[PDB]
């Protein structure tokens, strides 16, 4: 069953273990039952953190229903994969990737009145070659000044740092004044097109850069996982991989009552009904009620 | 019959800020000793107030509340 | 037994989503009560 | 009236999802042919008895607003069950708000708890969590004022929910939020942020939502 706060996260959402859960709670309202009320309670903190365990149970079986492209030509099984996990953390209750981040900087750097302590405060959201590359500009800056840079904007020595750091952006492969000029809108809705469609491409080189930097680096690990496992005899390998399972499944059976390790041995049993079903008639695949 | 303290906070206090400061702060010292003030500003608290008795310090700061929630949390997770 | 339906067949198996769960069922029930029960 | 005229003949040539959305646009653009929808429920409610969870929850909620805008009753056991999806789709809006939705309405919480009398920091946060009182529904609604037996909700609509263009009025979908909301007992006051943000000060603010309020319910 669901505690109400599981169901409205289950609702937009897409995959199948939730929307049989979401189904049954459709059906029992339909059979007389009363909705519970939803509590406006639990301030700032446990209400921003249960955001953070509601949503990783839409992300996590929703990671597993995305498949990778690996070993793929082309930019479009990439803006394929990354439209799937757009589309994905938008059912989780997520914003747009730029609109999440943007929230994270801001969040960390609130009581931020330094340009050096906005440098490492959001030092573990930002690439590390990025954030060293604007601390030799902010060394530089600091030079002319001979004081600590403040997080201002009105302040003379922040637009000092601001030409220099704006200099790195571009030359690190980002529009900056593309992305500048979205952010701040424009007065037509025309000119805020011209705008519109180059932060676009931007963006759109933005996340399928780094979804391919994320599957170059699957394909690397499968690979060196794979050439690590050509080199033993099979006699090994086949030791070592019923070891594994032996020891996973000694895990889940010694957790016993808990709804987890529950769930995982009626996954087994219907990972051996696939392996079954496939063993009748192979030329088909596995049996579908239909 | 005085007690000499000073109040940081976040920002500055209202005429009603103050009064709901003091009949929360008169039970942390064990009299009916009126604790003088002091008034600062840190904007690196977010909100709330940190009152040092110059014996002992409270810091009912929410900045101190959300990292002691979260060496909570983080605690707790790595049990479960 | 066999056939057994899409919507049973379509859920990923070994995902988490159940530890993330029980974690969920144990932080927040024992986190709840400690903002309630909190002075400095 | 060309549009509802083929609606009332048609309707055998629209899937169950289909007509939902055909019953709802009609009721948020004031239609008022209520044989029309005795056509377009006539394709949904014997749908939703034989399957109630074929459709998704964000249909139940177009359903509900169409039935009572236009106020062609459903069936027994199904107008009672899109009344209470109503509740769930408005509080899964609410969960997944968009933190610029969550940045407006507690904006607006203080520029209509100072707008009620409230002239110090610690007098608006005990009034903007009275504000959040719970719909008949189950629902949530975040700023829910009573005086006595009468109600005024105050509704915030941040750009999402705005037309696109440069009059920038707020879509139909919110005029299907209150007009849901004014039948439980509410008087919906719409604060739009292209117009509620413009002003300059809190206390401006405070005069653009009173302002707003008493437009609607001139008993507060």
């Amino acid at each position: 069953a669901v505690s109400k706060k599981e169901v409205l996260y289950f609702l937009s959402s897409k995959d199948a273990e939730s929307s049989t859960a979401v189904k049954s709670y459709l059906k029992s309202l339909y059979a007389g039952a009363q909705v519970e009320a939803t509590e406006t309670d639990a301030s700032e903190l446990i209400a921003q953190l249960e955001k953070k365990y509601l949503s990783a149970q839409v992300v996590e079986p929703g990671v597993h229903n995305i498949a990778l492209p690996l070993g793929e030509s082309g930019s479009a099984p990439v803006k394929r994969y990354a439209a799937e996990l757009f589309n994905l953390g938008a059912q989780a209750g997520f914003e747009c990737p730029f609109i999440e981040v943007s929230k994270k900087f801001g969040q960390e750097t609130a009581t931020s009145e330094t340009v050096k302590d906005v440098l490492n405060k959001t030092k573990s959201y930002v690439s590390a070659d990025y954030n060293a590359a604007l601390n030799e500009v902010l060394s530089s800056v600091e030079a002319e000044i001979n004081g600590p840079v403040l997080f201002d904007g009105k302040t003379e020595g922040f637009k000092k740092f601001a030409a220099k750091a704006k200099a790195v952006a571009v030359s690190r492969g980002l529009p900056a004044d593309t992305i500048l000029a979205y952010c701040a809108g424009s007065a037509n809705e025309d000119a805020a097109d011209k705008v519109s469609k180059e932060f676009f491409t931007w963006f759109e080189s933005a996340y399928t850069a780094d979804a391919a930097a994320e599957v170059k680096a699957i394909e690397a690990e499968a690979a060196s996982i794979l050439d690590r496992h050509l080199a033993k005899p099979v006699a090994q390998i086949r030791k070592e991989q019923a070891s594994a399972y032996a020891s996973l499944l000694k895990r889940a059976e010694t957790a016993k009552g808990a709804k987890w390790a529950e769930k995982y041995l009626e996954d087994v049993k219907a990972v051996q009904w696939f392996d079954a079903s496939v063993a009748e008639a192979p030329a088909s695949g596995p049996k579908v009620a239909a | 019959k005085e007690v000499y303290c000073t109040v940081i906070t976040a920002e500055p206090l209202d005429k009603l800020e103050r009064v709901e400061l003091t009949k929360k702060a008169e039970k942390f010292v064990d009299a009916g000793f009126k604790l003088v003030m002091q008034e600062k500003i840190d904007k690196k608290l977010l909100g709330g107030f940190v009152i040092e008795f110059s014996d002992r310090r409270v810091d009912m700061s929410t900045a101190k509340k959300v990292e002691e929630f979260n060496n909570f949390v983080n605690k707790l997770v790595l049990s479960i | 037994a066999d056939a057994k339906a899409l919507d049973e067949l379509r859920k990923p198996k070994f995902s988490s989503k159940y530890l993330i769960q029980h974690v969920s069922q144990k932080l927040i029930p024992a986190v709840k009560e400690w903002e309630k029960s909190y002075q400095p | 009236k060309a549009i509802v005229d083929a609606l009332k003949a048609s309707a055998g040539d629209l899937a169950p999802a289909q007509a939902v959305e055909a019953a709802y646009g009609l009721a948020l653009s004031g239609a008022t042919d209520a044989e029309a929808f005795k056509a377009l429920f006539g394709v949904v409610a014997p749908a939703i008895e034989k399957a109630p969870d074929a459709l998704e929850v964000s249909s139940l909620a177009q359903l509900h607003v169409a039935s009572t805008i236009s106020g062609a009753k459903l069936p027994a056991a199904v107008g009672s069950f899109v009344a209470k999806a109503f509740g769930l789709a408005a509080d899964a809006a609410r969960l997944k708000r968009s933190s610029a939705e969550s940045a407006l309405v507690a904006d607006v919480a203080a520029a209509t708890a100072v707008a009620f009398g409230a002239q110090y920091r610690p007098e608006v946060a005990s009034a903007v969590a009275s504000y959040v009182k719970t719909a008949p529904d189950g629902s949530v609604l975040d700023i829910a004022i009573t005086k006595g037996d009468a109600k005024v909700l105050v509704q915030a609509v941040p750009s999402s929910l705005l037309t696109s263009t440069t009059p920038a009025k707020p879509l139909g979908h919110v005029a299907a939020y209150s007009k849901v909301r004014e039948a439980q007992g509410y008087a919906v006051a719409v604060v739009p942020a292209n117009e509620f943000e413009a002003l300059p000060d809190q206390k401006a603010k405070a005069q653009y939502v009173l302002a707003a309020i008493k437009k609607v319910a001139p008993s507060f």
